[PDB]
């Protein structure tokens, strides 16, 4: 839609910019949570290069 | 109007409100081809 | 209906775009939780492609 | 009853409306949640279409 | 009245009120056939 | 009684709509889930039609 | 009145309570009939 | 009593309504409740008429 | 008096009212006797 | 006493009917239960008359 | 006096009153005559 | 004491019945849990007269 | 005097109570004199 | 001390009244309990006189 | 004074106060001997 | 009307909304094809 | 010293006699528990005079 | 002085408490002794 | 130091004497019950003089 | 000063402080060398 | 976007910078704890210097 | 604008927040070359 | 430094001494449970001088 | 840059130096423990220089 | 720097003085926390000089 | 200055202070003298 | 500014504060050598 | 300033602190002295 910047007559830029990054830190902080508890896509614990401990 | 911006004022938010998401998008793009080509996943 | 453009003058156009993103937002994340939970869907430990680790 | 609009003229339409699609997502979301928990209706562990993990 | 509208207002509400809930109901049903197809429970 | 559209002159119609509405919706729940905990009348995990999981 | 209604009010809004309250009971039975035929309790 | 009708001028005739309900409907669930906790009066337990699961 | 209400008020409530108690009665009193029919405790 | 209706100038005649109401009704409730408690006088589950379940 | 019901007042609600519990006590001593005969517990 | 009467005008005659009254009650329940909590004094579980179940 | 009662009010609520817990110690005699004939504890 | 009578314009009368009758209740109650916490001094469950259950 | 009690007030009080307290201490002394002589516990 | 909205606004905030649900629901269709392409449920 | 009626002035006292009162009553309880604790002083228990239970 | 006492209320009460304090130490002191009597702790 | 009476001008006396009595009277306990915990120094559970349970 | 004490106040309530703390100091010295005497924890 | 500057006309500089720095100090700390809780990166137990202890 | 501060001012802030973003990141980007080599991870 | 006393135009006399006794009792009565807490330390379960219990 | 003094007019030296003095001390704190709960590096239990105890 | 002391007409010095009184003893109590709880330094339990219990 | 003290009455209470920091040093000491004789931790 | 500092403040805090700065870091280094000589931990 | 101090109360105020911060840290350095000749930790 061409008139989809009439938004910010709606809803506060400020806000929205604060929670946007607020949630967009957070979704990427549960995304590494969770690729760190598989096995698969842990890359700390895969061994990946070779061990030295 | 409600929230109190000028309609050229929404104008010109917006526009760099996409400019930076598409900024954001591109960097997020790159990072998962190069996440793909480390470790694909499907 | 043809009128149903005005449900917005019952209900407020931001409380119910601000409810329908943060609504759609936990519904997503508590879909992919629900495949990740499985064992046929959560694809990042279903094995595919062949594991490294 | 033909009168039935007049119900409108008792409990507030928006606040119906409000109440009407938050019990009513709720009650999916229980309905989904309980045929998930069975066995013979859980549609992403019943090993249909045949497993690939 | 009690809540502020009209009759004109209670009776247009309520038309577009029950026309929204007939195709919400159509979708349900539909929904339900292939429910049914898919895997019967009685 | 004839008179007993006189009781909505001492309890408000619109609470007790809203009450009604409430309890009905609560006790039909509560019956869904007193039947679901029983084997004989959980339509669900009864077998019936005949498993495929 | 406690409750602001008129006479009026209160019958016309008794038939059409009454009126509601019959055709869920009218629902409920089927519903009912349909379950006893399903699988009887008693 | 013939001059037992003067009660309603002592207690509120509304109130008295509103907690007989609520007490009726939460002492007919509390017997259900009894009813189903036997083995003798659970009419869904009981294998009457002769069970299907 | 306490309550607000006439005595012809009072009359007239505490007769729907037991009106409406003898009728819930007999619904009881029918529904126990089906219940004592159909499983007597004593 | 022949006086002993004074007693209702000195104690509000609605809140002690509304007490006295209240505390019969959980006397019985404790009662009952007290009854149900009991082997003896669990008259749902004494086995009188014989058993169906 | 202290809850301003006149000594008429106090009278009649006294007689009333023990016409009620008479009534109650009443009912309560044949429910437990059938008790007993039921199901002496002494 | 002949002028024990007085107390009335020192503590007030309606919270003293009060608390007569709720205090006996209390004192009542009490004495009868404490009979049931023993064996001797259980008039229920006794065994007297000869027991039915 | 600080509870608001004449003495006059006060010999009399004092009859009438030492009446009425007179009358309840003897209904409470009574009683403990049926249980000690039932079961004496002593 | 004959002016022991002083003390009642210092601590007033109804509230030691109060405070004496509440004290001297949970006193007994306590005394009663340790008497049947006992058991030589519990004359319920003592065997005196001979048991019948 | 700091009661707001006059003096002949406290001394009639004080003097009821301590007959009732002598009544209630030989009520108490009476339980006790029965006590002792039903069982003694030194 | 309760909003504060004209009904030019509401008509025009409406046309936007449901175009950009069209788009959402076409990018959620689109992702729900590649998913039963990837893996199928039913 | 002679001018230890002093401290009147000083500490209130009905406070003094209320917490003089109030601390004396716990001491004394508390070192009834504690005696009762014991083997040695728990008078109750201890079998002095002969028991009959 | 931060009582409220004169220095004449403040001797007699001194003397009061005194005295009361006295006596409660006297009955104090027999009862010990009896109880040294009874069983000695050291 | 001569001057120490200098410091009622500082700290108040009445509180003062308030915080001293609490404080010992509570020093006191704890050092009581100190003594009774251990074995050497509880004058109780001794053992002496010659116990009679 | 910041007590509200006048200098001759806070002198007498030192002496009479002392006075008290150096008895109560002499009772704990005998208690404590009965208490040495009785067992000695060094 | 050349006009990116902007943004500090819609969010607090202050607050942001307070923001950011509290973040970024939390983040280094989740870092280095999720690094010392593996075994191939906690380079305090890792055994590289080789040991003393 | 909404955070009173004028336009050269958020222009100047913006650059000496870059700036100092910056530089943070360079020493970030050090420490992460630092850390590959020490111990690479992919 | 010669100027010390000016500390207590800074920091209020008497709150420092109510500071300073408090938080010296509370450390004495610390060292004392530090000490007792110990077996080389603890005077009064030593053993020292020879034991009557 | 050479206009970083500027950010004093923003953010309040006084709370940043109480700030940075109370988080510079958890930190220490936070290092020196984990120094202590690893082996290698708890230098007070690493038992060099070798042990007395 | 030689205008060091200029940071007092920022942070309060009776404030600084307290915190930094405060933290200094809580950091010695730590401290002696840390020795006891050792082996090597808990100069309590060490053994040294040879112990009499 | 801050706490309404004078010059002088800050210097005296130094000294006061001062001295009595001093005495209970001194008891102190006498206590630990006494200790280490005892049973020295070091 | 908006601290209420002047320019000429805040530049003489930030001369002080790196100068402070720089002082603790110098501390850290030389204890960070002192602790790499004692124990190197990479 | 902040504080309400004088330039010259300030710098009176960081002498006398610094003396006292000094004296501490001696008598720190002793006692760390006196422990490293008791039990060196390194
Ligand atoms: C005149 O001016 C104005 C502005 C007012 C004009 C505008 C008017 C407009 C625009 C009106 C718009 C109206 C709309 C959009 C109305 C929409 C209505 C809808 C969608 C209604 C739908 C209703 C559905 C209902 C009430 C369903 C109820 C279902 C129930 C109660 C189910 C109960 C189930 C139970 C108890 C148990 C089930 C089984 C278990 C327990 C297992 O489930 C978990
Ligand atoms: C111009 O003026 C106005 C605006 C006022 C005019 C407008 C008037 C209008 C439009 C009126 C509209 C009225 C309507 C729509 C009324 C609808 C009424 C309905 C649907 C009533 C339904 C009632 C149902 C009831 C009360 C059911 C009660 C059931 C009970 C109490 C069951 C109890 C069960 C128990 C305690 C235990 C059962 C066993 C369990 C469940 C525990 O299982 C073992
Ligand atoms: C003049 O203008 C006006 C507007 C005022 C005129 C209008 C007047 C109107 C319209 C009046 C309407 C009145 C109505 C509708 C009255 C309805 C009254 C009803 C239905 C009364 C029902 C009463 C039922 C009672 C009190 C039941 C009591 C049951 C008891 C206390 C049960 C106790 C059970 C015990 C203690 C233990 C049971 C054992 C268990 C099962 C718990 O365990 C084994
Ligand atoms: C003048 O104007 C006005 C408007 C005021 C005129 C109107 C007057 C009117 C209409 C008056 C109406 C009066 C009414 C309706 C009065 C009703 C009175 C009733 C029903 C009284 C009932 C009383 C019952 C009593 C007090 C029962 C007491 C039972 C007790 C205390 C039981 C205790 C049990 C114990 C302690 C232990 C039991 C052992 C267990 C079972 C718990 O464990 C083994
Ligand atoms: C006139 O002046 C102004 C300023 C107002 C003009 C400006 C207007 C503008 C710019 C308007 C802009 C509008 C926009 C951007 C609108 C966007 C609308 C969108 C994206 C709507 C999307 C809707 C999506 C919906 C309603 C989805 C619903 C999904 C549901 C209810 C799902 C339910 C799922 C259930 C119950 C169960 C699922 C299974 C589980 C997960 C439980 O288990 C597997
Ligand atoms: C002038 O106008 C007026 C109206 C004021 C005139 C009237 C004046 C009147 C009438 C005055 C009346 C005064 C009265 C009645 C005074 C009564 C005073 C009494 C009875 C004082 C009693 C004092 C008792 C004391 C202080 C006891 C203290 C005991 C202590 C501190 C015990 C401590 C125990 C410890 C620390 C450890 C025990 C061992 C444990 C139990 C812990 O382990 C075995
Ligand atoms: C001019 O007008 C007026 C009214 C103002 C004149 C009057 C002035 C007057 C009368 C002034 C009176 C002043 C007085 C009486 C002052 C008394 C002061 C005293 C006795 C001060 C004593 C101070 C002692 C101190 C500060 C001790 C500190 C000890 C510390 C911080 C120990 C720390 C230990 C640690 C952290 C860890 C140790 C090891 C542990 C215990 C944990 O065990 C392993
Ligand atoms: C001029 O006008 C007026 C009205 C003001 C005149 C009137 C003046 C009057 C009447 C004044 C009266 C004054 C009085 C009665 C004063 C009484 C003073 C007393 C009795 C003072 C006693 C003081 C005792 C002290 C401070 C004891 C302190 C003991 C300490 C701090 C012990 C510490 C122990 C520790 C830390 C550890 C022990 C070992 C543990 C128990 C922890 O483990 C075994
Ligand atoms: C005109 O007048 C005035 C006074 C206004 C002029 C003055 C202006 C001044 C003096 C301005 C000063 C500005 C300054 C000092 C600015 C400093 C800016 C800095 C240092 C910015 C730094 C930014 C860094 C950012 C935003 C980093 C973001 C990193 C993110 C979001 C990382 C996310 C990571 C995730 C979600 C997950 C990672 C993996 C985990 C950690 C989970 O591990 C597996
Ligand atoms: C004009 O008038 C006035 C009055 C204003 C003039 C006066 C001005 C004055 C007197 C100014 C005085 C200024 C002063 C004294 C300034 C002092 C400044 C200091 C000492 C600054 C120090 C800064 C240190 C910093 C920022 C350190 C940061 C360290 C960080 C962020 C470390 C992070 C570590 C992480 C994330 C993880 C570590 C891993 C662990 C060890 C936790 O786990 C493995
Ligand atoms: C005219 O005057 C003024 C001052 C107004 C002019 C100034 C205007 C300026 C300077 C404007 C500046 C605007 C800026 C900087 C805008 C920046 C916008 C950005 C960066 C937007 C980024 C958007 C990103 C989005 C929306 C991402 C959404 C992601 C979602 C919703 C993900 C959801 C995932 C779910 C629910 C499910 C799966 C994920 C999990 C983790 C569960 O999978 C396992
Ligand atoms: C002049 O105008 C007016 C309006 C004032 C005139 C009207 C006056 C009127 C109408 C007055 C009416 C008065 C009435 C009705 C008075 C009723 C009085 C009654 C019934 C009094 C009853 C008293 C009973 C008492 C105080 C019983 C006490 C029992 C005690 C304290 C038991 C304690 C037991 C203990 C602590 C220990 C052992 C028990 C356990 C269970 C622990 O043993 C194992
Ligand atoms: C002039 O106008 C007016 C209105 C003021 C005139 C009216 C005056 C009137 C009418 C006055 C009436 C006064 C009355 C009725 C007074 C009654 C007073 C009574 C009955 C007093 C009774 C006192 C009893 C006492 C003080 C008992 C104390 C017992 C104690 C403290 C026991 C403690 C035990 C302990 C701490 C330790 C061992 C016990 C345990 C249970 C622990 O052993 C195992
Ligand atoms: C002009 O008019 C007036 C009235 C203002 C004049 C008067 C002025 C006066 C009288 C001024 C008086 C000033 C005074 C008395 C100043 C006293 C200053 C003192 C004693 C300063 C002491 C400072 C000590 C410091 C700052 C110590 C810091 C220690 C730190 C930060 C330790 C941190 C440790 C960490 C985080 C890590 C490791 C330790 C652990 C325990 C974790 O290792 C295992
Ligand atoms: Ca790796
Ligand atoms: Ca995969
Ligand atoms: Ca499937
Ligand atoms: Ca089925
Ligand atoms: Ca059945
Ligand atoms: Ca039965
Ligand atoms: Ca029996
Ligand atoms: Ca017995
Ligand atoms: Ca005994
Ligand atoms: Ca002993
Ligand atoms: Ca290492
Ligand atoms: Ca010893
Ligand atoms: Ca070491
Ligand atoms: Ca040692």
């Amino acid at each position: 839609s061409p008139d989809l910047w009439k938004i910010w007559l709606l809803i506060d830029p400020r806000r929205v910019l604060i929670a946007v990054f607020a949630f967009l830190t957070i979704l990427g902080l549960a995304i590494h949570m969770i690729l760190l508890s598989t096995t698969e896509f842990n890359w700390l614990e895969d061994g990946i290069p070779a061990a030295k401990v | 109007s409600m929230t109190g911006l000028t309609e050229q004022e929404a104008q010109e938010f917006h526009g760099i409100f996409v400019q930076s998401m598409t900024a954001f998008f591109g960097i997020v793009v790159i990072a998962h081809i190069l996440a793909w080509l480390w470790r694909p996943w499907l």
